[PDB]
RNA sequence: GAAAGUUCACCGAUAUUUCUUCAAUAGAGGAAGCAAAAGUCGUAACAAGGUAGCUGUAGGUGAACCUGCAGCUGGAUCAUUU
RNA sequence: UGUUGCUGUUAAAGGGUUCGUAGUUGAAUUGAGGGCCUCUAAGGCGCAAUGGUUUAGUCCCAUCCACUUCGGAUUGGUGACCCAUGCCCUUGUGGUCCGUGAACGACAUUCAGAAACAAAAAACACGGGAGUGGUACCUUUCCUGAUUAUCGCAUGUCAUGCAUGCCAGAGGGCGCCCGUGAUUUUUUACUGUGACUAAAAAAGUGUGACCAAAGCAGUCAUUCGACUUGAAUUAGAAAGCAUGGGAUAACAAAGGAGCAGCCUCUGGGCCACCGUUUCGGCUUUUGUUGGUUUUAAAAGUCCAUUGGAGAUUAUGGGGCAGUGUGACAAGCGGCUGUCGCCUUUGUGGGAAAUGCCUUCCCUCAACUCACGGCAUCCAGGAAUGAAGGAGGGUAGUUCGGGGGAGAACGUACUGGUGCGUCAGAGGUGAAAUUCUUAGACCGCACCAAGACGAACUACAGCGAAGGCAUUCUUCAAGGAUACCUUCCUCAAUCAAGAACCAAAGUGUGGGGAUCGAAGAUGAUUAGAGACCAUUGUAGUCCACACUGCAAACGAUGACACCCAUGAAUUGGGGACUCAGCACGUUAUCUGACUUCUUCACGCGAAAGCUUUGAGGUUACAGUCUCAGGGGGGAGUACGUUCGCAAGAGUGAAACUUAAAGAAAUUGACGGAAUGGCACCACAAGACGUGGAGCGUGCGGUUUAAUUUG
């Protein structure tokens, strides 16, 4: 089976992006997968997306503008902290300039940049370039 | 591969503890059979009493005769061979003289063109043998 | 994936995309209920009750034309079986294999199948004594 | 009040003897491993290596090996009644 | 040694397969709200107006008529649409404000959130305490009343009482302590902040010990000291502590009829309350303590109806009775299989009103439709969903070298018997071993015994793997497909443990045709149970036991997601007589096996791999598990567990060596292949040399030297 929802979604996006395809299908939907997409659509990396309803589990559909290069998943959801933002941001990303790690917090779902700003660490979620 | 789970820890630990026994660079440290085997006890040097001078051959690609010394060890009562590592200083070693003994280079493999010998004679009667070779001191028979 | 042994199949039954009752079904909750319980007294399992209903009366789903499905009906009227459907069936198949094997001890296939069916029944048992639906002293044999 | 001494209980050194466990150790003879030589006997493997090769197994033979049985191709074949 | 950050097709390395516990990992749902004003803040696939001669267009029309690929024509034409502001709908930014979903009263109260209520709240509300709060804390509405302390009046006076009282009522408002109440309170990881934590050491701030490792010192006026002299500060694993945050997780419970409080005004009746053992406990006030007893609230319980709800219709469902309506076949009727029963009887249709009503046709499935009596019975419909996640059901006499049993069938091999013939036959490179007048070989006929099921049989099928092929019958299964049936997380993978497992081997019994290790004999050869030939035992077969050792290979672990090109095949589904059938073609789909010898991206050292991964991996993380750490020594030794034994599992070290190994390339070689070429190669065939007698050269020996290349 699949033991991470995110992993199932963002291996469709990455593959599709490397083939230059301008839409992708996503088999499941979660409250979580939504939030992840939302982020990247603000910062300009996605055109739009639709959630469709089968009344069992939804099928997300996304429009890629080709502005992504990867969307990963950090699977164990390891604990990152106020000092350790530095660590992750160096090690898994090609840059500090345009690398975006996305984290979970009690507050919501947000970029590392906004995480530091509000001074709360948390468990990591995923990342994109 | 490996396990990425949160509570996966103990499987990882026990895996490493198993696979370090396939390393010989782990055994050489932790195991005391290695220590026992080494003729110095794993000490830097040891002293011995010269028994006999033994002429030793050489391997096929480089034909030579090599001058070696059959020595007995005071510490453990083991016997060992060692090489005289200067030109024409076989003289300065004589039978029943105390002598020091060292390792040389790689100490798990024998040196080229002398099989079985990893051991070179640094000092004869606590005098530097190099000092005798390139004259400064003279050997005591005192 | 198939639980035990090889198999990938996609043979399945879907749902209607309309969860409200058809216009050609003008039958009320009560008529549906009555039909279920009536049939049940013959000793029919819920699986065949639904089949009889859908085919004859055009019923979309029991759940769509009543507020509850087939077991909930039965339970409330005290006709429900105390041995779940899936468990019972396996035990029947099991015993029948054991007949065949009693006669034929050279039969390789049905032996291995019985081993499967056994451990499968055990999984069910274990389940239904966590989620109480059998006594907690239940055992296959 | 109180000493020498008496009896009994308790703690118990040490010696003796047995057992357990750990470490190190001599030995007729037999058998392997490794390293040498300008020794001896053959020609097995690599070419279809001149008996295709190899794996498993059992037996045989002075050696390398050989033979039966079932497989693999890492074969000398990706292939010949639509 | 690869947690961050390793590798396992071929280089060291995926276990022979399956089941399966500890352990590890595990799908989706509960939902993070809004309005009015300003702002050229943007977009507009909304839009009234009104603008625009081609100062911009296309459909229609006009004229031609051009057989068919010319055109222009003006006001053309609210047409189409193009460059414009509000009317816009969103959204950016800006303010404050919401009972912040729906619901309730709206000025004199409850006033723009309050009593009630909703929701939230145990950090709460429900009763209460002077030993609570530095002498019992604070306060505003409503009336009573005003000490205006003319330190005076009252209480109190045997007083160190030279001591208090100086607001009735109203709801209250905090603080303190205790009692009572919860339909099921509630926690933890994680994070932010804060507490609590020896120095030395480290990071660090200040400072010219002459600098420097260092130290915690010193520095300045200028004297009979100043700097308020400095000697900062941070980190310091888990674990414990307090308090915010509430996304992601984990713990625990539930498992759905295995259930579940309607609230409330008032009145009456009864009633001890704990408790039940030979008499125990008990709430204030009546001055107080000791005794009994009453009245009364409270609580319980019974009846009564006062107002209001309800998350599932009580004027209701369920079951009886009467009448008329619609109706089948016999009994009856039409006057031609089918219609009706004293008509019509299908349903909308018809008529008539200002889509709807009514009238009219007048609601069929043997009880169906309409109306009425009142007689009954009696809580029950309020539940997340149904994962291209697992289990189960039903069906096509579905699909298949799947598995077991029983019965027949086929030739051949070998042997026997009978009928005939007559000299060689077996066998090989050539032979010989071997068999023959006691008639072999050979031909035909028949019988015996045992094995096997050719061709058809495939870049096909089924089975978990190992494996599986004549026909008929028979027993229990398995996979795929079809479904608006059922269950609702029951899962994935695996130490431990369990089951299956090619051939050869072992035990016991039956069988023994063929082939055949060992053995025997004959060749081949320098030597040869060799390879070859003739024989031949174990074995080869079956039943019941063991063994579990294979190149058990796809040298590729299992589950899951994404991933393109073309043509086929195998099953299912989709558009009289084993028969509303079977096959084929076109197209589609799900499930299997594989090919592109035009497989896309990509990967790899290369060979190669490609939805069927070794791809999506230094941009390194989907999940689980097993194995490997230079080559030998070794799968050896020792120990130990299993086995009758053969063997199987587990598994070192001493010592030694610097390479071993993988793939590709260029050369060379082959008793490898193919195409060619040479009297230094051969065929046909002419002439010699090769052993004599001579000359010459070389070797040997000789000798002063027999110079030497």
């Amino acid at each position: 089976t699949m033991m991470s929802v995110l992993a199932n979604a963002l291996r469709c996006i990455a593959s599709a992006e490397r083939r230059g395809k301008r839409q992708v299908l996503i088999r499941p939907s979660s409250k979580v997968v939504v939030k992840f997409l939302q982020v990247m659509q603000k910062h300009g990396y996605i055109g739009e997306f639709e959630i469709i309803d089968d009344h069992r589990a939804g099928k997300i559909v996304v429009n890629l503008n080709g502005r992504l290069n990867k969307c990963g998943a950090i699977c164990p959801r390891f604990d990152c902290t106020t000092p350790d933002f530095e660590k992750w941001v160096k090690n898994i990303l090609p840059s500090r300039q345009f690398g975006f790690v996305v984290l979970t917090t009690s507050l919501g779902i947000m970029d590392h940049e906004e995480a530091r700003a509000r001074n709360t660490g948390g468990k990591v979620l995923g990342f994109f370039y | 591969t490996k396990a990425n789970g949160q509570h996966a820890a103990r499987k990882l630990v026990r895996l490493r503890r198993k696979n370090r026994w396939a390393d010989k660079g782990w055994k050489k440290s932790h195991t005391f059979v290695a220590q026992k085997a080494n003729p110095f006890g794993g000490s830097s040097h040891a002293k011995g009493i010269v028994l006999e001078k033994i002429g030793v051959g050489a391997k096929q690609p480089n034909s030579a005769i090599r001058k070696c010394v059959r020595v007995q060890l005071i510490k453990n009562d083991k016997k060992i061979i060692a090489f005289v590592p200067n030109d024409g200083c076989l003289h300065f070693i004589e039978e029943n003289d105390e002598v020091l003994v060292s390792g040389f280079g790689r100490s798990g493999h024998a040196v080229g063109d002398i099989p079985g010998v990893r051991f070179k004679i640094v000092k004869v009667s606590n005098v530097g043998l190099y000092a005798l070779y390139r004259q400064k001191k003279e050997k005591p028979r005192n | 994936v198939r639980m035990q042994g090889v198999g990938h199949g996609k043979s399945a039954s879907s749902l209607p995309f309309c969860r409200t009752p058809p216009s050609w079904l003008k039958i009320a909750s009560r008529d549906v209920i009555d039909a279920v319980c009536k049939l049940a007294k013959k000793g029919l399992t819920p699986s065949r009750i639904g089949m009889q209903l859908r085919d004859s009366m055009g019923i979309a789903q029991v759940k769509n034309v009543t507020g509850r499905k087939i077991l909930r009906i039965l339970k409330h009227k005290g006709m429900a079986p105390e041995i779940p459907e899936d468990l019972y069936c396996l035990i029947k198949r099991a015993t029948e294999m054991r007949k065949h094997l009693e006669r034929n001890t050279k039969d390789r296939d049905t032996k291995f199948r019985l081993i499967l069916v056994e451990s499968r029944i055990h999984r069910l048992a274990r389940y239904y004594k966590r989620v109480k639906q059998l006594p907690p002293t239940w055992k296959y044999e």
